[PDB]
């Protein structure tokens, strides 16, 4: 699955390096625009990923939590092409998309359409405090004190901590969070009516 | 310090805290009392462009108490992080005053401060300058980091962002 | 540690410069010995110094910073360094029995300027965890004091010898350790039995009080968002509802927010609070 | 103080500089604030009259260096910042009046209520002065001409208003309303600029 | 007054080409003005050289001034010829010079912006090379040569700085920035010199 | 071996309008930068006018003789090219006019100085003269009959340089400039004085800042932010040109 993951990812990267209207690179300024005032992401309109190259607007429409954060990983690759000189510690960018596709209604919704992209409209009639989502988890073992990694994508299939010391047995889930190392983001839930 | 720069002519007119030395006769005309004079040891608030001849024609007449925009709790505030402070609420000519402090009273301390808080906040504004907004069919960072900026570095912005706006308008023209 | 013992050492030197503050330790302790050697009297002064973000950035920047953005391994090398000058300096006099068991260690206090650090309860997002900042606002809750275990002595009354043992909890002690299931160890190593031995034990006083926002404060249209604060020891009973406040502490995280099987895609996030200095 | 209304008076002066500034809407100068003005002048009067007042009483009566010294210094002072102030305010007035003549010498020559008479005598002898410019030895360009460079000798342009027929140097163009020419940048310039022809 | 606020002490990127505008290039001639052995109006010019103007012969590469060069490719009675450093290999030999030299810019000629510019929007049809691949290496220049002049910014002091190897349009637009922060940190220091 | 470029050079020993143009130009961009005013080029600009005079009238003969092969390129070319130096001239002397109203009072109180050692006969043109005049003298009558009428004698002068704080405006002597080291405007490098050749084999300028008691080499074919009064005396010789 590398093989397949690292060509998503390299095309979404000349998608966003090599796209232009009419004599500016629309994604390259806008990125570098965006980091310049420390706003890691990146609004992606989705008429122009169409009009790139419509194989990658398909991937994307396909499966989407599962290739938005190639996006994502392809966009913070970019900004360290195009804002660090070379010879890091930057943000996995944030993907933000524009569609012009019919809203689907509240209502309509249903089980098709699920883990499908919809656009649809609503009265927002709450919102939440911040939550505290992972993305960098600084992770220890109980016994034997095997401290790795865990990198987080925030986009749920349909990830827990190791049930392994992973490198004497340690036992089923030897795993501890160190909070001070960990990376956190921040998130909110709405309700749309 | 041109005469006729109306951002030096406003920095001027600034009430300044300064108390008296002498036991003046016939003064205040506005202060409180016209035709009463002003008592010695007195402290009063005087606009700049007055209190800085009283503090040196004459022992001077008025002696210039150090304000609270110099304070060290704004110093402290300088040295602790220049780029996230809103200098437009402790003074809208910040900049200019301070030279104009700097240069009444020497302070080679001040200016060592004043100096490396301009070079640590134009790096940002020219961050916030240079970066245009493209129209895909302002930032929020931008347009509350434009909050915290004196009348001086307003100008600095200003021209910065006009130039690299025409800049990109012509290669893209 | 070296890079532990390097932070303390900085430390050292950092109140070695300003005398201030080792004449504050030096009042704090003639004044405790006074109290204790003259009665209805309980004012006994707490092992804390306040010591200002000012001086420390003057002197070494990089330690400032350091306090400033990851505080979990910048403020224990502090307080080990306050603790050791305040018994170095201390007038060594006779032990009460009690003191040489009970740990008594020197917390911090920051005052002074600082900067991004300064927020407010809406205004602390996930990007300030691990960070040491400073919220103001209205203390709304109060939870009711209560002492947490840290540390218990026990005697095993076959080798007339006394075995402690110390516990750590996430929100007392700011580096992440292996929680301890609070259970006194009833046997000893050899097969002994051992009887707990409080008054010997150490507790410390234990408070979580609410802070919220001010509401003049709050943006048009939403009610005001409060944050958690767990003040320890000293910091106990020093607010009551209805207090205007300015709560200096590191925010930080605990939990495994899901990434427990038993959550897989439950979006919960993880517990967030601030532990008061 | 005294200088008060010399601090109202630059306040105003800085606003009509940065709504000038404003891009390019040639905006007219705010109406001269003759009020703030009359006020101001007759605070002058008042302490220049204390001074008059403060002398005589000097001579006549028994008064030491030190008083005599130090209320004239103070009344000069703040004589001298109601100066400044005026000063300001008149010479931001008459640079965005020569920025409009400079302009405006191939737009139009125009409410002009908004000026004193001064000011208006002033710029109807530098409209005069300009044309005495362009007059002298620098003929053979033209002085007034866009500051815009070149770029580019033949252009497109679409009439704006009608104006019938208008001679040039050697044919002559009909400006029929919404009818588009193509000819050199140099012979339409003043029409573009007047507002007569739209396109670049 | 008589120059316009925001020509106070820069010139406007229209100056600047007319700037660059002035400059020789090399063109293939699609006429050909040389008078046989066997009438014509001369160019007979006051503000450069002529000579190579009524010598003009068909594919025959010449030398003439940019503005010119530009008046003719607006009919089809010339090409103008990319000069040698806008070619694919020479933008990725500057390009490569660039991420291998951290703190000094590259030898790019004070012009490479405007012309590049001028000649993709004038001449897109004279490119031994794909444009749409010099559009990309030029963008990538730039974004580099931006990269290192807000690093450089870090620099401001009071004395003086050395921009070495910047272009014309970078350093004209950098001017209003760096020309009025070091004027206050020069008054700021001065200032503090009163004794 | 030796070198025989000696006498290759030898056997190769046996005002002009693109001259005249490239010197325009130069004036032109100092004057832009420059914070004061720029001495005015007499000759050049009186060559320049005689030009575009005699340039005008050979396009209206030909345009004449026209008016009776089908060439038009060569007249087109002519007509821009002409376009463009009266545009330039024109922005110079624009520039310069809103110098010299910027500082008019200094100009002044130059002329009124029998210690000074330049006069406006050499640092102005003769329209530059008159528009100065003119200006000051409306612009005093302007000012003295809506302010100064109302105000006493020892606060009427309109360049009173003794009161709190001086009133007439001074050019910006220490004012950043961008500069170019063009080098000795010859070819011949060792011919030229003040060149102190650097480390690294390249000739090299010297200038002092006094403020900072600080030495600077300039080197040749580099770019610098300098003090417009460090530079001044090399920018006069143009040994270096203002970007
Ligand atoms: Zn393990």
């Amino acid at each position: 699955n590398d093989d397949d993951n690292t060509e998503i990812i390299k095309s979404f990267k000349n998608f966003i390096l090599e796209f232009r209207l009419d004599s500016q690179f629309i994604y390259r300024d806008q990125l570098r625009n965006n980091i310049l005032v420390k706003n890691y992401s990146l609004t992606v309109n989705m008429e122009h990923l169409i009009g790139y190259n419509e194989d990658i607007y398909k991937k994307l429409s396909d499966e989407p939590s599962d290739i938005i954060p190639l996006f994502e990983t392809a966009i913070t690759q970019v900004a360290k092409r195009i804002s660090i000189l070379s010879r890091n510690s930057l943000p996995t960018f944030q993907l933000i998309l524009n569609s012009n596709a019919n809203q689907i209604p509240l209502r309509d919704l249903d089980s098709e359409h699920v883990s499908k992209i919809v656009r649809l409209s609503g009265i927002i009639i709450s919102t939440s405090v911040l939550s505290s989502r992972a993305t960098y988890l600084s992770i220890m073992c109980r016994n034997c004190r095997h401290t790795t990694s865990i990198t987080i994508n925030n986009f749920n299939s349909i990830v827990s901590l190791p049930r392994s010391c992973l490198s004497k047995n340690c036992g089923p889930d030897p795993y501890i969070i160190i909070h001070e190392s960990s990376k956190f983001i921040d998130q909110q839930f709405l309700k749309l009516q | 310090m041109g005469y006729y720069d109306i951002d030096d002519v406003l920095a001027d007119g600034t009430e300044f805290p300064c108390k008296f030395q002498y036991d003046i006769p016939g003064l205040g005309y506005l202060e409180n009392n016209p035709g009463r004079p002003i008592t010695k040891n007195t402290k009063l608030s005087l606009p700049l462009w007055l209190a800085r001849i009283l503090a040196i024609v004459g022992v001077p007449f008025v002696e210039l108490l150090p304000p609270d925009m110099f304070s060290t709790k704004v110093m402290n505030a300088i040295k602790t992080d220049p780029v996230a402070l809103d200098l437009h609420s402790i003074n809208s000519h910040f900049f200019s005053l301070a030279i104009k402090w700097i240069m009444l009273f020497s302070e080679k301390e001040l200016a060592n401060v004043v100096s490396e808080l301009l070079l640590q906040r134009a790096q940002e504004l020219n961050h916030h300058a240079s970066s245009l907004s493209i129209d895909l069919n302002t930032n929020i960072a931008t347009s509350t980091f434009l909050l915290k900026l004196e009348e001086m570095e307003k100008e600095i912005y200003k021209k910065s962002h006009e130039s690299y706006k025409d800049t990109k308008r012509w290669m893209f023209k | 540690d070296a890079v532990f013992g390097d932070r303390v050492r900085r430390f050292q030197e950092f109140l070695d410069t300003f005398t201030s503050y080792r004449d504050s330790v030096r009042s704090i302790q003639v004044y405790n010995s006074n109290n204790a050697a003259n009665s209805t009297s309980l004012n006994i002064l707490p092992h804390r110094i306040i010591i200002s973000l000012d001086d420390l950035r003057e002197f070494d920047r990089s330690f400032w910073s350091g306090i400033l953005v990851e505080p979990a391994y910048f403020i224990p090398p502090a307080e080990k360094a306050l603790t050791d000058l305040a018994d170095s300096m201390d007038d060594v006099p006779h032990p009460n029995a009690s003191a040489v068991s009970s740990r008594h260690p020197w917390k911090l206090s920051f005052k002074g300027s600082f900067g991004a650090h300064a927020l407010s309860p809406r205004t602390l997002t996930a990007q300030h965890l691990n960070k040491l900042v400073s919220v103001e606002g209205i203390v709304t809750k109060t939870s009711l004091v209560r002492p947490k275990l840290i540390r218990s002595v026990h005697y095993a009354a076959k080798t007339g010898r006394f075995h402690y043992r110390d516990y750590t909890d996430a929100t007392t002690t700011l580096t992440t350790r292996i929680p301890t299931p609070a259970i006194y160890p009833t046997e000893d190593t050899e097969g002994n039995k051992l009887t707990t031995e409080y008054g010997y034990s150490t507790f410390i006083d234990h408070q979580r009080i609410t802070v919220q926002e001010m509401p003049e404060m709050a943006p048009a249209g939403q009610l005001p968002r409060s944050i958690d604060v767990i003040l320890d020891d000293d910091l106990v009973d020093k607010t009551k509802p209805g207090d205007r406040v300015n709560v200096v502490g590191v925010f930080k995280s605990l939990g495994a927010g899901g990434m427990n099987q038993s959550n897989s895609n439950t979006l919960i996030g993880f517990k967030t609070l601030i532990l008061g200095n | 103080m005294y200088g008060d209304l010399g601090n109202k008076l630059v306040l105003e002066a800085k606003r009509t500089k940065q709504l000038y500034a404003r891009s390019n809407q040639d905006v007219n100068l705010p109406m001269y604030h003759e009020d703030i003005i009359r006020n101001i002048l007759k605070e002058v009067s008042n302490l220049r009259k204390n001074t008059e007042y403060l002398k005589e009483q000097q001579q006549l009566g028994m008064l030491d260096d030190k008083v005599a010294k130090c209320q004239y210094f103070v009344t000069l002072l703040c004589m001298e910042r109601n100066k400044r102030c005026l000063l300001a305010y008149q010479r931001l007035r008459t640079d965005i009046l020569d920025s409009m003549a400079w302009n405006n010498n191939g737009l139009d020559l125009m409410d002009t209520n908004n000026l004193s008479h001064q000011e208006q005598e002033y710029l109807k002898e530098y409209c005069d002065l300009i044309t005495d410019l362009k007059s002298g030895d620098l003929v053979d360009i033209d002085l007034s001409g866009s500051l815009v460079p070149p770029s580019d000798v033949f252009i497109d342009v679409r009439v704006l208003k009608d104006a019938g027929e208008i001679q040039t140097e050697y044919g002559v163009f009909n400006l029929i309303k919404d009818s588009q020419f193509f000819v050199r940048q140099s012979d339409v310039e003043r029409l573009i600029q007047q507002g007569y022809l739209q396109k670049i | 007054m008589s120059l316009p606020a925001h020509l106070q002490q820069t010139f406007s990127p229209e100056e600047i080409q007319f700037i660059v505008e002035n400059e020789p290039i090399k063109i293939f001639p699609r006429i050909t003005t040389r008078q046989k052995i066997r009438n014509h109006t001369r160019w007979q010019l006051i503000t450069t050289d002529d000579k190579a103007l009524n010598n003009m012969v068909a594919m025959r590469s010449t030398e003439v001034v940019l503005w010119i060069a530009l008046l003719l490719k607006q009919q089809s009675k010339c090409s103008i010829v990319a000069p040698q450093w806008l070619t694919t290999k020479e933008l990725d030999r500057k390009i490569q010079y660039e991420k291998t030299h951290p703190d000094r810019f590259s030898e790019l000629p004070w012009n490479w912006l405007v012309l590049a510019r001028i000649l993709f929007n004038k001449a897109k049809d004279d490119f031994h090379d794909p444009i749409h691949e010099l559009r990309g290496k030029i963008q990538d220049l730039r974004e580099i040569r931006q990269i290192k002049v807000l690093k450089g910014l870090k620099y401001l002091n009071e004395s003086h700085l050395q921009l070495d190897n910047l272009s014309l349009l970078e350093i004209n637009e950098l001017r209003p920035f760096i020309t009025e922060i070091m004027d206050k940190l020069r008054e700021i220091h001065t200032a503090s010199l009163t004794a | 071996d030796i070198n025989i470029d000696d006498i290759l050079a030898e056997l190769d020993k046996e005002v002009s309008p693109q001259q005249d143009f490239s010197d325009l130009m130069k004036s032109w961009k100092n004057e832009r930068c420059s914070p004061e005013l720029l001495p005015y080029p007499h000759q050049l600009m009186k060559r320049l006018l005689n030009r575009i005079s005699m340039q005008s009238q050979l396009i209206e003969n030909i345009s004449m003789g026209f008016l009776d092969n089908e060439s038009k390129l060569p007249l087109l070319c002519m007509e821009t090219e002409l376009e463009r130096l009266k545009f330039v001239i024109r922005s110079y002397i624009r520039c310069r006019l809103s110098k010299i109203d910027k500082f008019s009072l200094y100009l002044r109180q130059l002329n009124e100085d029998e210690n000074s050692l330049i006069s406006l006969t050499d640092l102005l043109s003769k329209d530059e003269i008159k528009y100065h005049d003119t200006h000051s003298l409306i612009w005093l009558k302007l000012v003295n009959d809506s302010i100064l009428k109302y105000m006493p004698e020892e606060l009427q002068a309109i360049n009173d340089t003794e009161g709190s704080v001086n009133m007439i405006d001074e050019p910006d002597w220490n004012k950043f400039v961008f500069i170019h080291v063009n080098g000795p405007p010859d070819g011949k490098w060792n011919e030229d004085p003040l060149l102190q050749e650097n480390e690294f084999g390249k000739p090299c300028y010297t200038v002092t800042i006094p403020d900072l008691k600080e030495e600077v080499e300039l080197t040749i074919g580099s770019i610098y932010v300098m003090r417009y009064e460090v530079i001044r005396d090399l920018l006069r010789d143009d040994k270096v040109a203002l970007i």
